[PDB]
């Protein structure tokens, strides 16, 4: 049986760090924030079943967040007048 | 507001303030209505050879209103009583490239340059 | 001071710079939960322009560990 | 050059890369027709039409067979205004609305009253809210619906629809809200609410621009005369290809909206009251349009007396905002919906439009509050209404 801790901390950790590569500061501080936020509000969750179904979601838009970081730099544009 | 040349008026104010308005020599235009979206108040100061010295303005409105009255009371700054009567709206639109939607604001200044010089020559009737 | 190791420790953390002391687990003295943890590697990351993999992260547990991990990669 | 910050999500959204993300697979290889009949082109394709339309339904607790795809919220207003009048033409001749509703609900009713139909117009209190019992008094023998949207775009007040659709259920009058300001920001329950007809907007919610829903009631059946002619699809109700990718796109937009909605609120929530408040404790003379307790907080309507909203615009020219309005006669001739709350036409001049989003940072808001705090300022130091009122005159004095 896969480990649901160290699967969730190892996707913790991969979606932190592909969001930071979202090139635009909207969907990257966005999806950094959202995140943190989702990890720490289901960190009391117990039954393993549904523990499950939050991995595989996270999963999931773990591939979205891949997909979309790379769409976004082939089609990038200027930072905003607050990254200066 | 787009153009450059009216945002600029905004961005780099110029002569924006007041006059003495107990000055015989001070004219004060007042145009325009708050319900309307668009008050203007010209004032121009006269020497005594009927030049234009100074001029100051204060402007409610949108960025073509404020470009309108701010580019009026530049042009008006030495030309003579006379001479300024002459500045047409036309002329204020073609400088700032106004678009069409936009030219009652150049309207608007023209009137603001007459009514100033109006209440300056009511003042020197006596 | 490379002890800006202590300053991002302390901004993650919530714990006052006086708290963070070269001793302290992050997890027994500091509060932090494993969350916590994999963001505060992150941080220091971010902060040294260092690339930390899993097998070092896992070693980086006390304050002290954080500085010399940092020390000894440029 | 660098680009200006956006809080204008009330006029429509960023894609949301989850939505995106979902779509792009029908932009590439599933390209077929979800209507052709003979072939995994076409079968692929409509099943991800009908997976997209349990999507929409799930969202607003209606059953799928109730979802008619349209073009957006302008082309489902249509149908549902024209279309239920046109129906109960013979028998049903008189509309109710509300003063100030969206331009595609006002002008369908122009529309009507040109081909012969009586329409009532109800005023709204001060507050931006309908009243209830003058709602009651209007209803007609011969009214074949009211129509009242659920959140409006302008000054972001809820109507409240729950006790609208007791009225109109309890006198078998058909009731449609416009909810495209709504949807996925506020729970919408069709059952709950007593709603018969909704318009949905996919551009409002994170989705795609060019898409939209109608939901019409099937028990008790809604009757609707179809508007656009064709070969039949959605039901009859709506002809044309039903456009694969964006439907696709507007029920993932849907269900991460039912996934988010909660999150998205109570940070929204938090941001809009720190704009508010940190605004008008630097400012005097600042109102806000719409009563704050009946209020989605991500659409913000201000006034900042003595200063023109337009050159206030200007002045905030790194960040993207409105006057409000169909992007149209929101500053340029003032808001119809200011005028209708009673806001005096020079404070109807003098309004600006904020909106806060899914993806708005606290970051962005204290810059635009900082900015827009510094430009009041400056834009007042530059307003001979404001130099008046500094030297103790009286505006409602003088003859303009
Ligand atoms: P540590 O303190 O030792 O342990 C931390 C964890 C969470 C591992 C520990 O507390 C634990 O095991 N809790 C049991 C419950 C649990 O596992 N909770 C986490 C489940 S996974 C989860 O919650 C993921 C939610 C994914 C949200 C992603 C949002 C994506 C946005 C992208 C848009 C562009
Ligand atoms: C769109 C937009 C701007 C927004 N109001 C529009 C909208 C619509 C129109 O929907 P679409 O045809 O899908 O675009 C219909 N009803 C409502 C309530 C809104 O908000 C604005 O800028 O005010
Ligand atoms: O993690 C986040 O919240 C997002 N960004 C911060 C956004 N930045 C903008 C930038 O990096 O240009 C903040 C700013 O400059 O306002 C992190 C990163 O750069 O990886």
């Amino acid at each position: 049986a896969a480990s649901s801790r160290a699967q969730v901390l190892a996707l913790y950790r991969a979606m932190l760090r592909e969001s930071k590569r979202f090139s635009a500061y909207n969907y990257r501080t966005y999806a950094v924030r959202r995140i943190r936020d989702a990890f720490r509000e289901n960190k009391n969750v117990k039954d393993p079943v549904e523990i499950q179904t939050l991995v595989n979601k996270a999963k999931r838009d773990l591939g979205v967040i891949r997909r979309q970081v790379h769409i976004g730099q082939l089609y990038s544009t200027d930072k905003l007048i607050i990254e200066n | 507001a787009y153009h450059k040349k009216v945002v600029d008026h905004y961005e780099n104010p110029r002569n924006v303030g007041s006059l003495d308005k107990t000055s015989k020599n001070v004219g004060t235009g007042l145009v325009g209505a708050p319900a309307c979206g668009d008050v203007m108040k010209l004032q121009i100061q006269v020497d005594e050879k009927g030049k234009i010295v100074d001029a100051r303005f204060k402007t409610f409105g949108c960025g073509s209103a404020i470009a309108s009255s701010s580019l009026a009371t530049e042009w008006v700054k030495g030309k003579t009583v006379e001479e300024a009567l002459t500045i047409k709206n036309t002329d204020i639109a073609k400088e700032l490239c106004l678009p069409p939607v936009k030219l009652h604001c150049s309207m608007l200044a023209e009137d603001a340059i007459k009514a100033a010089l109006a209440d300056y020559k009511l003042k020197q009737e006596p | 001071i490379e002890e800006r190791v202590k300053k991002i420790i302390g901004e993650q953390l919530g714990v006052k710079q006086e708290e963070v002391t070269n001793n302290a687990s992050f997890v027994e003295d500091l509060g932090a939960d494993s969350l916590d943890t994999v963001e505060l590697v992150m941080a220091l990351e971010e902060e040294f322009d260092t690339e930390i993999p899993d097998e070092e992260a896992e070693k980086i547990t006390t304050v002290q560990a954080a500085i010399d991990y940092i020390n000894g990669h440029q | 050059s660098l680009r200006p910050l956006y809080m204008d999500v009330q006029a429509t959204t960023p894609l949301d890369p989850r939505v995106l993300d979902a779509m792009l697979p029908y932009l590439i290889n599933y390209y077929g027709n979800p209507h052709s009949r003979t072939h995994a082109y076409g079968w692929e394709s409509e099943a991800a039409m009908e997976r997209a339309r349990q999507q929409v339904a799930s969202l607003i607790g209606a059953d799928p067979r109730e979802i008619i795809f349209t073009s957006g919220a302008t082309e489902s207003n249509n149908i549902a205004i024209k279309g239920v009048a046109r129906f109960y033409r013979s028998r049903k001749k008189h509309l109710i609305t509300t003063q100030t509703e969206h331009k595609c609900v006002l002008d369908s009713c122009r529309s009507l009253e040109a081909e012969g139909f009586q329409v009532t117009y109800l005023p709204v209190q001060k507050s931006g809210i309908i009243d209830l019992k003058e709602l009651e008094a209007a209803i007609q023998p011969d009214t074949s619906l009211v129509s009242v949207m659920t959140v409006n775009n302008e000054i972001g007040v809820k109507q409240p629809i729950a006790e609208i659709g007791r009225i109109c259920s309890s006198r078998k009058v058909y009731f449609h809200t416009d909810a495209a300001q709504a949807v996925g920001k506020i729970p919408l329950d069709v059952n709950d609410m007593k709603i018969d007809l909704m318009s949905i907007s996919g551009h409002k919610i994170y989705g795609p621009k060019g898409v939209g829903a109608i939901y019409i009631r099937r028990r008790p059946r809604v009757r609707v005369e179809a508007l656009q002619s064709g070969g039949g699809q959605e039901r009859g109700m709506r002809s044309g290809t039903v456009p694969t990718p964006l439907v696709v796109g507007l029920g993932a937009a849907c269900e991460v909206a039912q996934q988010e909605m909660e999150y998205d609120h109570k940070r929204i929530s938090k941001l809009s009251e720190r704009l508010i408040q940190n605004i008008m404790k630097s400012l005097p003379d600042v109102v806000m349009n719409g009563d704050p307790k009946h209020h989605y907080p991500g659409c913000i309507n201000l006034s900042f007396a003595y200063v023109e909203g337009e050159s206030l615009l200007m002045a905030l020219k790194d960040v993207a905002l409105s006057s409000g309005s169909a992007c149209t006669s929101a500053s340029l001739e003032p808001s119809y919906v200011l005028r209708a709350i009673g806001t005096d036409e020079d404070l109807a001049h003098s309004s600006i439009r904020f909106g806060i989003g899914r993806f708005t940072t606290e970051e962005e808001v204290d810059y635009t509050v900082e900015k827009c705090i510094q430009h009041v300022k400056r834009l007042r130091e530059m307003s001979p209404l404001w130099e008046m009122v500094q030297d103790g005159i009286d505006l409602k004095s003088i003859k303009w």
